[PDB]
RNA sequence: ACAGCUGGUUCCAAUCGAAACAUGUCGAAGCAUGACCUCCGCCGAGGUAGUCUGUGAGGUAGAGCGACCGAUUGGUCCUGUCAAACUCCAAACUUACAGACGCUGUUUGACGCGGGGAUUCCGGUGCGCGGGGUAAGCCUGUGUACCAGGAGGGGAACAACCCAGAGAUAGGUUAAGGUCCCCAAGUGUGGAUUAAGUGUAAUCCUCUGAAGGUGGUCUCGAGCCCUAGACAGCCGGGAGGUGAGCUUAGAAGCAGCUACCCUCUAAGAAAAGCGUAACAGCUUACCGGCCGAGGUUUGAGGCGCCCAAAAUGAUCGGGACUCAAAUCCACCACCGAGACCUGUCCGUACCACUCAUACUGGUAAUCGAGUAGAUUGG
RNA sequence: CUGUCCCAACGUUGGGCCCGGUGAACUGUACAUUCCAGUGCGGAGUCUGGAGACACCCAGGGGGAAGCGAAGACCCUAUGGA
RNA sequence: CGAGUGGCUUGCUACCUCGAUGUCGGUUCCCUCCAUCCUGCCCGUGCAGAAGCGGGCAAGGGUGAGGUUGUUCGCCUAUUAAAGGAGGUCGUGAGCUGGGUUUAGACCGUCGUGAGACAGGUCGGCUGCUAUCUACUGGGUGUGUAGGUGUCUGACAAGA
RNA sequence: CGCCACACGGGGUAAGAGCUGAACGCAUCUAAGCUCGAAACCCACUUGGAAAAGAGACACCGCCGAGGUCCCGCGUACAAG
């Protein structure tokens, strides 16, 4: 199904699992990537991917963007490289689909999505100064797999 | 902006409207230099290219007019020389100048002669396996030299195997 | 998915209406090359016969062999170039300036024209020459007529007037060439303009077929099979779709067929002669006997017998001229039988 | 043939629409206007797109007809008509008292109207009406 | 014959003026009862559409959850997210009553009560908030204003978008909107941008244009380098120990492993990229020369460009427009309604006089549009 | 076996066309020379913008008048009928 | 995974028509679209050549004949440069056809106590009208430009 | 069902191949300029076309007479005209 059907925030907050049954599992494999034993303050450089428009991103788009971002970091910095990426948003919003005409139209559950407001951080990677241009490229691949336009903002780095 | 170009002693250049004529011992070249708010004039013995505007588009053309005039100065004195070499693998190619046009016969085994017309005062001299294109107007000479190489264009078959054709050897 | 098919008939000969002049009017003329000369002649259609010829074409495997070629016999007696019209280049195209006439007129030209009694050929000639000096002169054409009285099989004595161009050398030399033809008596023959073996363009007003339906007029199909027995035999399917809610002029409809001007291109002149060599036994059907100046045009020519056809050197020939073909035999067999 | 013009306008190096707008205003005020040198009249912009617009107008049509002039003679005349209510009595009289010409059929040199002239030294992106007509397929007779 | 169904039901004017909703109904194409419209009689001094303040009611927006609840990360306390059917919090706002101001009522009797007559119970659209649905000129709520039943002005046309609520006639000034022509009024002023005919399209089924890309161009900021000569280009040099060692038949900058050292010097790697079977060969780093003025890295903004394919004839209404007749920032003067101001008249209501509802005089900023329908004079 | 078809042609008889005589009907809110686009209850000769358009008459085949003909048999509805 | 364009499929909605806008398929005849099957000019190649594969510009012209089936669709054959797709009220019944859908007759299977039913199958089963307007194809009569004969011009228009 | 005829060539472009050339000393097919380049576009060719309201041009004849109509014999024409 296209994202056009689920990208906007038009329906109410439908997250209550005690009233919703048959919710598909999250396609998101990991949320903490890289070296999850080391701290965030141990790295000189902190670059985040900032979502420009208020959207609803599906778990499949979240997985595709994360997989195409971390796979570049596994390629350029190694499998056990000196970095750590974090996906801070979790898919809480349960999605429906009316799949009979318009009679008894309340749809059955087909998936999950994450509500991200404009200006928020979807991804945040902590790396060293030499690996700064590799992460800006991991986010360039990651923003092409989500719905809004994005900003690659450096929050801790006066090394330019 | 304003760029002043000192005219050589061998050269003397007149101007009317937007046209600039440059005369010398190797010949004469008349060109039209027309662009918004750029005035090209002859101040005694210097050529002045000036404009009241300093934007990238205006600046691009001032620099283009400079190189056009400097090239005309070189053309009417020392001239422009383009050297070429006629190479063939199996079929003996016959390059000959027939009138105001250079004709290439028996190219790649063709029964029909390939020909191109020479641009203006440009002279094409042949000495066996070598061809030398020359004249005062670089525009005319550069094109006539190019026309000769383009004349043996092959789009149908592999260029790496079928390498026959006159190629530019010397660029001025 | 319903098979594709080219549309019925051509749209280039439109509208298919009756011709204004029965005398054909050329819309194009040949290029100025060699010696100054009149760019066309005229005659009257006689009929058809065949001729045995020796193959002139160098590229043919049959070069030198006997070949039977169909031919249209046209009676071409001498014509009279009675005047010289001059055109001037105006910003609105070419406009007629003046005409230079004569004194010598054919006895029966007063059947069509209000023949000149008082004219000044010198003041007209002066006007044309001042225009040439000014560089305002366009082209030079001659007002020409035919002598149908010379043709016994054609009932009309009333001359057919038409304008013909003079092209060739410089505008100065052809002005003079034109004036020399006129100032004599205007008399010129087919020989003066054409040579046997050249490609000519024949213009003519076609055979009149009155009003005919779409099948004959545009070559549309007849109704096929079961559709042919219902009450519709030679009527098209529909006059158009629902939308656009109008009938387009492109749909094949009924109306006038024939009696239209056609300009048949690249017609080879087999032989130009005089006498009774191409005449058929018992005479040409619905025409008569030929005994005078004629032309033999390869193949068909527009219009019926007795109709005025026009000649012009081919504006767009495909082949190079192969002059004076060897005529081994001309048929004289009766067209009846 | 003679046309007693009150105002004779020189279209040479002048922006067509601006001249046309003024020639219309004058014709409705009862003036007998004559546009001269329309082959040399000008219209600013990218030649490639200007020609496309005019070529489309020539390709447009049906059985009812959409007669669009190819000559600069008629193009300027049609531009003036678009600024006049030619279907109304007052507007037709105004239009019929305006005539466009190729060159200058008069002795007098025409006047250049204010705000209509284009400085060729300041402009490169423009076209001459004659150039438009040559591209449209018209016979150059100027 | 009956029908809850379709069609039709004939003169003028004056006042007021809806409901398309609630409850019940073999009810949903219908009725009844309410809501609401109107008319009559009664009552006799208050009333409350607005605002402010006081005394109360409330858990929606937002927020937050080591505050409950239930979701929802990882690490050897820290670290990452959420909620229509969660809340330690918490608006705007809505709402009860009271006072005050305002407005209104006591000859125009308000508020209220009683009675007669209805119509109506297919609604629609805009905006705000919604719920369903991929969406819809969708379905179904709610508040509000409008269309219906609302003219006139503008918007190309166009129920509901903008101005505007309108007795007659007349003069004037404006509103929305507009001032190059069609077309009334500017080819107005100061300045900047755009070259795509972008654009000349408030709203919209109607006016598309996206993710992505852009040394197209304009503007603003930051760091670094530079006349001790920067950036680039061109010339010259790019050297020895030594072809490093190991590996290996060989490897000599450049298959691989390890080291990656010091002389000469103004530079020159235990070699950055090609190239060879391996050499050779070509440049890179690095230094010098010629030249001479800004250069380089990065950030932000403006307009435009690419992305961009549809059927009879292309379009901003059309013409057509380029230091604009586009766009943005300011500014100046105008055109332009039935609005507003103004003269006269008319109707209606009320006041004075009157038997009068006949005259006459007076008041209306706080009277003048109207479908169904109630009332009344002709 | 053949014109059913390729693929249509020519001919025959009666019409058709012109003249004398006889002489209806269907249909008609009005206006009406339209065409291309648009708009509008979303399928316009009539609204908007343009384009085109001198009037009248003859013959034609039927594109449009959501052509004329029948208060849709389909479908639903009616506290209808058989 | 993300962003779109189209309005050819299907679905949704119930705005328009129930005092009727004639069905599917086919046929005949006309116009168009491009997202191009061929033809022209091109770029790349895992481009030697030949034959190809992929891409670009491009709608001038072409894109055909047949076997089963009512079929649209599709399967199949032999040819071909190729035998592209789509819009025009799923163009086209005051043009045709009437094979299918969908009346009244009948049979079979299934379901039903039964009348009878079926988004099952099967045989049979009707095609109205003299054109007022408009539209176009062709043909005339007048008026305008303002006596006549003959010859022309060329704004525009059509073409494959 | 038979027979005859139905180009080439110019001009300007698209995709594309290039020249000269700057912004940016270099480089660069492009920004200004230029040489090329499609069965496509324009011309060429065929057909219509003085009702093109700017309603056209030329030559001769004529205004008491040029010419035309009716009539008559007929078709190269034709449903009336
Ligand atoms: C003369 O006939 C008509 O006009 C009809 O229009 C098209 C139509 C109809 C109707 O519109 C209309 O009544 C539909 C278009 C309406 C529709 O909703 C629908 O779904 C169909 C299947 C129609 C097709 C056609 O059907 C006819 O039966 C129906 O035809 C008939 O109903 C009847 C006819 C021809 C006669 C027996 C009266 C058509
Ligand atoms: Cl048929
Ligand atoms: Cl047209
Ligand atoms: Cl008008
Ligand atoms: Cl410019
Ligand atoms: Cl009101
Ligand atoms: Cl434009
Ligand atoms: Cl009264
Ligand atoms: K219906
Ligand atoms: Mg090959
Ligand atoms: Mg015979
Ligand atoms: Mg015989
Ligand atoms: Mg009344
Ligand atoms: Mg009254
Ligand atoms: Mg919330
Ligand atoms: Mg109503
Ligand atoms: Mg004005
Ligand atoms: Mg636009
Ligand atoms: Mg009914
Ligand atoms: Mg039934
Ligand atoms: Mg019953
Ligand atoms: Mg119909
Ligand atoms: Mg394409
Ligand atoms: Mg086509
Ligand atoms: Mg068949
Ligand atoms: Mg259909
Ligand atoms: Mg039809
Ligand atoms: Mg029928
Ligand atoms: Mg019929
Ligand atoms: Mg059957
Ligand atoms: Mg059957
Ligand atoms: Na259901
Ligand atoms: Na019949
Ligand atoms: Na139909
Ligand atoms: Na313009
Ligand atoms: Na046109
Ligand atoms: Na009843
Ligand atoms: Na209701
Ligand atoms: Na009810
Ligand atoms: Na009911
Ligand atoms: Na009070
Ligand atoms: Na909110
Ligand atoms: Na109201
Ligand atoms: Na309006
Ligand atoms: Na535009
Ligand atoms: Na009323
Ligand atoms: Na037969
Ligand atoms: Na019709
Ligand atoms: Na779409
Ligand atoms: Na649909
Ligand atoms: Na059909
Ligand atoms: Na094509
Ligand atoms: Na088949
Ligand atoms: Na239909
Ligand atoms: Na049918
Ligand atoms: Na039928
Ligand atoms: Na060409
Ligand atoms: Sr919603
Ligand atoms: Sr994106
Ligand atoms: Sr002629
Ligand atoms: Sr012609
Ligand atoms: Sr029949
Ligand atoms: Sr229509
Ligand atoms: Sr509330
Ligand atoms: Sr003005
Ligand atoms: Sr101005
Ligand atoms: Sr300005
Ligand atoms: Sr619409
Ligand atoms: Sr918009
Ligand atoms: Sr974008
Ligand atoms: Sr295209
Ligand atoms: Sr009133
Ligand atoms: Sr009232
Ligand atoms: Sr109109
Ligand atoms: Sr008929
Ligand atoms: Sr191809
Ligand atoms: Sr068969
Ligand atoms: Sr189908
Ligand atoms: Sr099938
Ligand atoms: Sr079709
Ligand atoms: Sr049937
Ligand atoms: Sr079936
Ligand atoms: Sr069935
Ligand atoms: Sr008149
Ligand atoms: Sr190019
Ligand atoms: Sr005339």
């Amino acid at each position: 199904k296209p994202a056009s059907m689920y990208r906007d925030i038009d329906k109410p907050a439908y997250t209550r699992r005690e009233y919703i049954t048959g919710i598909p599992g999250s396609k998101i494999a990991q949320h903490k990537m890289g070296r999850k034993q080391k701290d965030a303050d141990d790295y000189p450089v902190q670059i985040s991917l900032i979502v420009e428009e208020t959207v609803q991103l599906r778990h499949g788009s979240l997985e595709a963007s994360r997989l195409s971002a971390n796979r570049h970091l596994i390629k350029e910095l190694g499998e056990e490289g000196d970095y750590k990426m974090t996906l801070r948003k979790f898919p809480h919003q349960v999605l429906r689909e009316n799949k009979d005409g318009m009679r008894a139209a309340f749809g059955k559950i087909v998936g999950t999505a994450a509500r991200v407001q404009a200006g928020e951080q979807l991804f945040t990677a902590y790396c060293n100064v030499e690996d700064a241009e590799h992460v800006k490229e991991a986010f360039r691949r990651a923003y092409n797999k989500i719905t809004p336009s994005c900003r690659i903002k450096v929050e801790r780095g006066e090394e330019l | 902006p304003r760029v002043e170009l000192e005219i050589p002693e061998d050269v003397d250049a007149e101007q009317d409207h937007l046209d600039i004529t440059v005369e010398g011992d190797n010949g004469s070249v008349t060109r039209r230099l027309w662009y918004p708010d750029i005035d090209v004039s002859v101040d005694g013995d210097t050529v002045v290219i000036e404009s009241d505007e300093d934007n990238a588009k205006t600046m691009s053309t001032i620099g283009t007019f400079q190189s056009h005039i400097e090239n005309m100065f070189h053309g009417v004195t020392e001239g422009w020389e383009y050297g070429m070499e006629v190479f063939y693998s199996h079929f003996p190619m016959q390059v000959n100048v027939e009138g105001d046009e250079v004709v290439i016969e028996n190219f790649l085994g063709e029964k029909a002669p390939r020909r191109t017309t020479i641009h203006g005062d440009t002279d094409v001299e042949i000495d066996g396996e070598e061809l030398t294109v020359s004249g005062p107007d670089i525009e005319a000479v550069g094109q006539t030299a190019a026309d000769i190489e383009q004349l043996t264009r092959i789009n149908d078959k592999d260029v790496r195997v079928f390498q026959d054709g006159v190629y530019i050897t010397r660029k001025p | 998915p319903q098979p594709s098919r080219p549309r019925k008939g051509s749209l280039g000969f439109g509208p298919r209406k009756r011709s204004t002049s029965e005398t054909p009017r050329f819309n194009s003329w040949p290029s100025d090359d060699g010696q100054p000369g009149v760019q066309g002649f005229a005659g009257y259609k006689a009929g058809m016969t065949h001729v045995v010829l020796v193959n002139d074409e160098p590229n043919s495997p049959r070069e030198g062999m006997e070949e039977t070629v169909p031919v249209t016999v046209i009676e071409t007696p001498p014509m009279r170039a009675v005047a010289l019209r001059a055109y001037e280049d105006t910003p609105y195209g070419q406009r007629p300036l003046t005409e230079v006439w004569t004194d010598e007129f054919h006895s029966e030209l007063d059947r069509t024209l209000d023949v000149p009694e008082d004219h000044d050929p010198d003041a007209a000639e002066e006007q044309i020459r001042d225009a040439h000096e000014a560089g305002d002169l366009g082209d030079l054409r001659l007002i020409t007529h035919t002598v149908p009285d010379a043709v016994p099989s054609v009932p009309k004595k009333k001359p057919d007037v038409m304008e013909t161009r003079v092209g060739g050398g410089s505008v100065s030399d052809r002005l003079d060439h034109a004036l020399d033809i006129v100032e004599d008596g205007g008399e010129h023959a087919m020989n003066d303009i054409f040579r046997a073996g050249e490609y000519a363009d024949v213009a003519g007003v076609t055979k009149g077929k009155g009003t005919q339906g779409p099948v004959k007029r545009w070559g549309v199909q007849k109704r096929k099979g079961k559709h042919a027995r219902q009450g519709w035999r030679r009527r098209i399917g529909n006059l158009g779709p629902w939308n656009p809610s109008r009938v387009r002029s492109t749909v094949p409809q009924q109306g006038q067929t024939g009696y239209h001007q056609r300009t048949e291109l690249n017609k080879r002149l087999i032989d130009i002669g005089e006498g009774d060599e191409p005449t058929v036994d018992g005479g040409f059907v619905n025409y008569g006997e030929v005994d005078g100046p004629y032309t033999l045009v390869k193949g068909s020519v527009p219009g019926p017998d007795k109709r005025l056809v026009r000649f012009r050197p081919a504006v767009r020939p495909n082949d190079q001229p192969r002059l004076d073909p060897e005529v081994r035999y001309v048929s004289n067999e009766s067209n009846q039988g | 043939a003679e046309f007693d013009a009150d105002v004779i306008v020189d279209a040479r190096d002048c922006i067509m629409g601006r001249v046309a707008s003024q020639v219309a205003e004058q014709a409705l005020d009862g003036e007998t206007v004559a546009v001269v040198n329309a082959e040399r009249a000008v219209i600013t912009g990218r030649e490639e797109q200007i020609v496309e617009k005019y070529e489309k107008r020539v390709d447009i049509g049906n059985d009812n007809g959409y007669f669009y002039p190819k000559r600069p003679d008629g193009i300027f005349k049609r531009t003036i008509r678009g600024m006049l209510p030619h279907k109304k009595q007052r507007g037709r009289e105004a239009f019929e008292s305006v005539r466009v010409y190729l060159g200058n059929p008069y002795d007098e040199d025409g006047e250049v109207l204010d705000g209509t002239s284009l400085d060729r030294l300041s402009n490169i992106k423009f076209v001459t009406l004659g150039e438009i007509s040559e591209t449209l397929g018209a016979n150059k007779t100027w």
